[PDB]
C-alpha cells in the first residue's frame, strides 16, 4: 500500500533537468559500448570502454539531494 | 633559615619550584615543558590500571581490549584517555622541539641540555610502536611486518637481529608477548632520563625570547609562574577532554577493529599521524639498506645543529632570512606527513623525494650560509665608511 | 661536596651580572589598581598589532606549499580518470 | 586508484543519536533485534554480545 | 570457518559485532550498502560467476547479494516495514552492539 | 566585608569550608545534570518505551 520512500525520492528528483543531464549522459555511453561487444572479434583487446564514470556522476547528484530529506520520513 | 631550606628532601623542591630563579619576559611558549610532565603521569597511571585486565598471549590479546571496553567499571574511560593521550604527548613534544630551534636553545652553554633531549624523543617513539602492536588488530600485524622486515637488510649481520626480534620465523607469539614486557620498561628509562634532563637545566637557567641575558631581571618561581603554569594546564584537560568524550576515534584507524590476519593484507597500510612525515622519507630512497640508515638519520642531523649555525647572535627575534626559512621548514614537515598517507602513484613519488631533500639541506647548507650572510649585513650597515 | 666548574649563573645575592647603580623603581600593590583593567586595549588591538607584524614570514611559505600539494593533486585525479587513460602509460614505467 | 577501486562515497544522513547531547533510539534497537533474527542470523554471529 | 565458505561458495561472511567501527563511514556506509544494489549493473563491466554489483564496495563486486525486500517482517509496533525502514533499524541496533 | 571569619579568613575554614562544599555541591550538581538530559531526550529511554508496551 505504501512502497519505500528512498525510492520514492530517488525518482523525482530524477524529474529535475539537473538529473536528466545526468540521465542522458550515461544513457549515450549506454549506446556506444553496445555497438561494439557485437562487432566480429574481441579478445583481440586488452583495454576498452565502460560506463562506471558516468554511472557514479549521476549516483553522486542523487545522494547529495536525498540524504537530508529521507530520515523525516521514516519512523 | 627556613625549614623548606634546610631539610635534604624539601630543599630539592624550594630549589626547583619555589625560589628558582626566571627571566621575567619568557612567554607562554615556555610552559611546554611543564604540560609535558603531565602526559606522562596521565600515560602511566592509565596504563598500570589498564595491565591488570590485559593478556599478552596472541590468542587471547585482541578480545581482552575487548573486555576492557564492555565489562570493565568505566574501561572505556581508561582506554579512550589512553589512546588519546598519546597523540597529546607528541602534539607538544613537536612545539617544544620548535620553541628551541627558534629561539636558539641548543647553542651554548645548553649543547648538553639539547643533546638529552634527543635521547628522550628516540625512546618515546620507539614507546608509542611497541604499545600499538600489542592490540594486536589488522594494522598492528602488518605495521610490525615492515618495520622489522627493514633490519634484514643490514650488510653481513640481517639473518640475526630479525630472527632476535621475531624469536621464530615471522610476527607471531613470542613477539607480541616479548613486546608488551619492554612497553612496561621503557616509560620507566624515560622518567629516568628526565631527571638528568632537569639537572641540566638547573645549573643555567631558562633564555628568553630576547635572547640576551637574563641575570639583572628575575623573579621566583612560586605565585607568579605557577598560576601561569596553571591557566595551560586547565586548557589542556579541557581539550583533551573534548576528543575522550565526544570523538574518541577520530585519530584512529579503523582497520584496528579487525582482528590480526597473516593471510590477508589489508588494502591500505598507512601509520598514526606523528610517524607519517618519518615514513615518506624511507619510501623515498630506493635501495632498501639506505633507506633504512635515511630514516634514522633524519633524527641524528638534530645534533649538527650546534656546528653549523654560524651567527653571532642567539635566537631569530631580529633575523629577516632567518625567520623565512623557519617556516620553509615547517611546512615541509606538514607536506611529508600528508605524501606518508597517500598511495604511491606518480605525481607523489617525486614530490616526496625533493621535500626529503628539503629536510637535510635546511641543516646542512641552509643554515650555515643564511648565518653568514647576516653577519656582514649587520657590520657594513653599521660600520661607517 | 666539592665545587664544581663555574657557569653563566647564581643565586639571590650573587646572580653574576654587571654592577648597577643609579636605576629607580616604582609598583603599587595590586589590591589598589582595579580589576581586569588591561582587558581592551589588549587582544582586540594590541594582538591586533602584533599579527600585522608577523603575518608576512608565515603565509608567503604557507602559500608556497598549498600551491603544490593543490596542484600535485590535480594531476593525480586526471591520470586516473577516463580522459586520462592514455598518459597513465608512458609515464609510471 | 581509481574511483571504481576505492568504492562510492556514502553520504550524510541525519541520524537522531548524532550531536553531542543526543541518546540511541531505543524503539529502533528493539526493532533493529528483530530484523536480525529474522534475516540476518541466518549466516552472520553476534558472538561479542551476552 | 570451513563451513561457512562451504555455504556461501568460499566466501566468508563476517562477524558484525564491530562492523560499524570497523568501516570507513560507520552508520552511514552499512546503510548505504544495503539499500544500494541496483536492479541492473552498468554497461561495459562483466561480473564473475556468482557475484553481485554495488558501487559501494570497493572494486564494485560482492558475494552478498540482496536480503531486504517490502514486507518481509512483521513489527509488533504496527510500524509500515519497507525497504528503507528495516534498513534503519539494524543500523541502529548494531551501532548499540559496537558502542 | 564584615564576614570574612564568617568566609574565608581563617586557615582551618579556607580548606574547612571548600572541603564542606565539596560534598554539598558534589549531589546537587548531579542531580541537576541528569534531570536536564533526560528531558532534552524525551520519548527515547527505555523508560518511555516500556510504557508504551502496557
Ligand atoms: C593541543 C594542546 C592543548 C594545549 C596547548 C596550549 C596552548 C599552546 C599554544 C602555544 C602558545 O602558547 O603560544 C602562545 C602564543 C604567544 O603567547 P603570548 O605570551 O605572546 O600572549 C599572551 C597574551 O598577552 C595573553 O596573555 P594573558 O595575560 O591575557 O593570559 C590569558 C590568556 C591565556 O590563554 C592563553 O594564552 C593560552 C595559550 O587568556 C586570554 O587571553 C583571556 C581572553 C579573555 O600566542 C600566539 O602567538 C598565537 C599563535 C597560535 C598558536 C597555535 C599553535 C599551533 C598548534
Ligand atoms: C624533528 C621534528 C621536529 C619538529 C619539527 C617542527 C614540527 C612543527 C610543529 C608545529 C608547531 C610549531 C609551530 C610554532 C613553532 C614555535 C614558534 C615560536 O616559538 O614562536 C615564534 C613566534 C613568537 O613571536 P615573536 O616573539 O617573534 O613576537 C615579536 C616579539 N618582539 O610565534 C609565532 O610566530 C607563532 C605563529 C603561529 C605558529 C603556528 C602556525 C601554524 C603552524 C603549522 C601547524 C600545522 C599543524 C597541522
Ligand atoms: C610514555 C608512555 C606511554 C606511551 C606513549 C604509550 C603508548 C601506547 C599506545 C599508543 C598504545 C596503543 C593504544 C591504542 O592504539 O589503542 C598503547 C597500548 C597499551 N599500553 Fe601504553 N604507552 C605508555 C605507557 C604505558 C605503560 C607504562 C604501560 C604499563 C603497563 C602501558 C600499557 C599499555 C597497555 C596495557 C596497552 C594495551 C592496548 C590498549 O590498551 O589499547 N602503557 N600504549
Ligand atoms: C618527556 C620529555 C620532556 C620533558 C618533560 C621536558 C621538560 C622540559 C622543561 C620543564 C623545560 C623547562 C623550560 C620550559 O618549561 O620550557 C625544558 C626545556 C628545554 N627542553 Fe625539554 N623536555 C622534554 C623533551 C625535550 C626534547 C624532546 C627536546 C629537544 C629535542 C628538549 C629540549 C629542551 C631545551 C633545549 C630546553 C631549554 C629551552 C630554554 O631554556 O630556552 N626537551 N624541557
Ligand atoms: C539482514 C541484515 C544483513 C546485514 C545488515 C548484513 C551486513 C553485511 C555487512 C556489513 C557485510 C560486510 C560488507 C563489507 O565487508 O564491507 C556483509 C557481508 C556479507 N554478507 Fe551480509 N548482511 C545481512 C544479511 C545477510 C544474509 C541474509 C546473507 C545470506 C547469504 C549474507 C551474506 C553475506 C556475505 C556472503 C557477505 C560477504 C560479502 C563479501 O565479502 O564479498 N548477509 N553483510
Ligand atoms: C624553570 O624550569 C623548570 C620548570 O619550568 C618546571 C615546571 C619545573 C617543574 C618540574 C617538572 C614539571 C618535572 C616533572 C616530574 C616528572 C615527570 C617525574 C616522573 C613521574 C613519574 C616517575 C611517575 C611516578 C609513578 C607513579 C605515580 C605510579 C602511579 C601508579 C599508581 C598510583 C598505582 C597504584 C595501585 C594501587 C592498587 C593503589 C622545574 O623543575 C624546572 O626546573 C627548575
Ligand atoms: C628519582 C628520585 C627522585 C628524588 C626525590 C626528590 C624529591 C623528594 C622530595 C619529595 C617530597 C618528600 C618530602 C617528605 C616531607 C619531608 C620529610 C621530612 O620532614 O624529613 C624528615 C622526616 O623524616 C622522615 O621520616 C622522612 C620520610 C620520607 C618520606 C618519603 C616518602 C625530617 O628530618 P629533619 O627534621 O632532620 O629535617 C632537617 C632540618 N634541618
Ligand atoms: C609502518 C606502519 C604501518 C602501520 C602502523 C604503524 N605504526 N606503528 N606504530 N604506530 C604507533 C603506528 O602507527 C607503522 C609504523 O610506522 C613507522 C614509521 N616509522 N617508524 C619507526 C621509526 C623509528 C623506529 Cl626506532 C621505529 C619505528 C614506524
Amino acid at each position: 500500500e505504501v512502497t519505500d520512500q528512498l525510492e520514492d525520492l530517488r525518482e523525482h528528483f530524477k524529474n529535475t533537468e539537473e538529473g536528466k543531464a545526468l540521465v542522458h549522459h550515461y544513457e549515450e555511453c549506454a549506446e556506444r559500448v553496445k555497438i561494439q561487444q557485437q562487432q566480429p572479434g574481441y579478445a583481440d583487446l586488452e583495454h576498452k570502454e565502460d560506463c562506471v564514470e558516468e554511472f557514479f556522476h549521476l549516483q553522486h547528484y542523487l545522494d547529495t539531494a536525498t540524504a537530508p530529506r529521507l530520515f523525516d520520513k521514516l519512523k | 633559615m627556613a625549614f623548606r631550606k634546610s631539610n635534604v628532601y624539601l630543599s630539592l623542591v624550594n630549589s626547583y619550584i619555589i625560589d628558582s630563579p626566571q627571566p621575567s619576559s619568557i612567554n607562554y611558549w615556555w610552559n611546554m615543558g611543564s604540560l609535558l610532565g603531565l602526559c606522562l603521569v596521565i600515560q602511566i597511571v592509565t596504563g598500570i590500571f589498564m595491565a591488570m585486565h590485559y593478556s599478552s598471549n596472541i590468542e587471547l590479546a585482541f578480545s581482552s581490549v575487548e573486555h576492557i571496553m564492555r565489562d570493565v567499571h568505566n574501561g572505556y574511560i581508561l582506554r579512550y584517555l589512553h589512546a588519546n593521550g598519546a597523540s597529546f604527548f607528541f602534539m607538544v613534544m613537536f612545539m617544544h622541539m620548535a620553541k628551541g630551534l627558534y629561539y636558539g636553545s641548543y647553542r651554548s652553554p645548553r649543547v648538553t641540555l639539547w643533546n638529552v633531549g634527543v635521547i628522550i624523543f628516540i625512546l618515546t617513539i620507539a614507546t608509542a610502536f611497541l604499545g600499538y602492536c600489542c592490540v594486536y588488530g589488522q594494522m598492528s600485524h602488518w605495521g610490525a611486518t615492515v618495520i622489522t622486515n627493514l633490519f634484514s637488510a643490514i650488510p653481513f649481520v640481517g639473518n640475526d637481529i630479525v630472527s632476535w626480534l621475531w624469536g621464530g620465523f615471522s610476527v607471531s607469539n613470542p613477539t607480541i608477548q616479548r613486546f608488551f614486557a619492554l612497553h612496561y620498561l621503557v616509560p620507566f628509562i624515560i622518567a629516568a632520563m628526565v631527571i638528568m634532563h632537569l639537572m641540566a637545566l638547573h645549573i643555567h637557567g631558562s633564555s628568553n625570547p630576547l635572547g640576551i641575558t637574563g641575570n639583572l631581571d628575575r623573579i621566583p618561581m612560586h605565585s607568579y609562574f605557577i598560576f601561569k603554569d596553571l591557566v595551560t594546564v586547565f586548557l589542556f584537560m579541557l581539550i583533551l577532554a573534548l576528543f575522550v568524550f565526544y570523538s574518541p576515534n577520530t585519530l584512529g584507524h579503523p582497520d584496528n577493529y579487525i582482528p590480526g590476519n597473516p593471510l590477508v593484507t589489508p588494502a591500505s597500510i598507512v601509520p598514526e599521524w606523528y610517524l607519517l612525515p618519518f615514513y615518506a622519507i624511507l619510501r623515498s630512497i630506493p635501495d632498501k639498506l639506505l633507506g633504512v640508515i635515511t630514516m634514522f638519520a633524519a633524527i641524528l642531523v638534530l645534533l649538527v645543529l650546534p656546528f653549523t649555525d654560524r651567527s653571532v647572535v642567539r635566537g631569530n627575534t631580529f633575523k629577516v632570512l632567518s625567520k623565512f626559512f623557519f617556516f620553509i621548514f615547517v611546512f615541509n614537515f606538514v607536506l611529508l606527513g600528508q605524501i606518508g598517507a597517500c598511495h604511491v602513484e606518480v605525481p607523489y613519488v617525486l614530490m616526496g623525494q625533493i621535500a626529503t631533500f628539503i629536510y637535510f639541506a635546511y641543516f646542512l647548507i641552509i643554515v650555515p650560509v643564511i648565518s653568514t650572510i647576516e653577519n656582514v649585513l649587520f657590520y657594513i650597515g653599521r660600520v661607517n665608511k | 661536596g666539592p665545587p664544581s666548574g663555574k657557569t653563566y649563573m647564581g643565586w639571590w645575592g650573587h646572580m653574576g651580572g654587571p654592577k648597577q647603580k643609579g636605576i629607580t623603581s616604582y609598583a603599587v600593590s595590586p589590591y589598589a589598581q582595579k580589576p581586569l583593567q588591561g582587558i581592551f586595549h589588549n587582544a582586540v588591538f594590541n594582538s591586533f598589532r602584533r599579527f600585522k607584524s608577523q603575518f608576512l614570514y608565515v603565509l608567503i611559505p604557507a602559500g608556497i606549499y598549498w600551491y603544490w600539494w593543490k596542484n600535485g593533486n590535480e594531476y593525480n585525479e586526471f591520470l586516473y580518470s577516463k580522459a586520462g587513460r592514455e598518459e597513465l602509460e608512458r609515464v609510471n614505467v | 586508484m581509481t574511483a571504481a577501486e576505492h568504492g562510492l562515497h556514502a553520504p550524510a544522513y541525519a541520524w537522531s543519536h548524532n550531536g553531542p547531547f543526543e541518546t540511541f533510539d531505543h524503539a529502533s534497537i528493539r526493532r533493529g533485534y528483530q530484523v536480525y533474527r529474522e534475516v540476518c542470523a541466518a549466516c552472520h554471529s553476534l558472538d561479542r554480545v551476552a | 570457518e570451513q563451513a561457512a565458505r562451504a555455504a556461501n561458495q568460499g566466501a566468508l561472511p563476517p562477524d558484525l559485532s564491530l562492523i560499524v567501527k570497523a568501516r570507513h563511514g560507520g552508520c552511514d556506509y552499512i546503510f548505504s550498502l544495503l539499500t544500494g544494489y541496483p536492479d541492473e549493473p552498468p554497461a561495459g563491466v562483466a561480473l564473475p560467476p556468482g557475484s553481485n554489483y554495488n558501487p559501494y564496495f570497493p572494486g564494485g563486486s560482492i558475494a552478498m547479494a540482496r536480503v531486504l525486500f517490502d514486507d518481509m517482517v512483521e513489527y509488533e509496533d504496527g510500524t509500515p516495514a519497507t525497504t528503507s525502514q528495516m534498513a534503519k533499524d539494524v543500523t541502529t541496533f548494531l551501532n548499540w552492539c559496537a558502542e | 566585608s564584615s564576614l570574612y571569619k564568617t568566609f574565608f579568613k581563617r586557615n582551618a575554614v579556607f580548606v574547612g569550608t571548600i572541603f564542606a562544599g565539596a560534598f554539598v555541591f558534589q549531589t546537587v550538581f548531579d542531580t541537576a545534570i541528569t534531570s536536564w538530559y533526560e528531558n532534552h531526550n524525551k520519548g527515547k529511554l527505555w523508560k518511555d518505551v516500556k510504557a508504551r508496551i502496557a
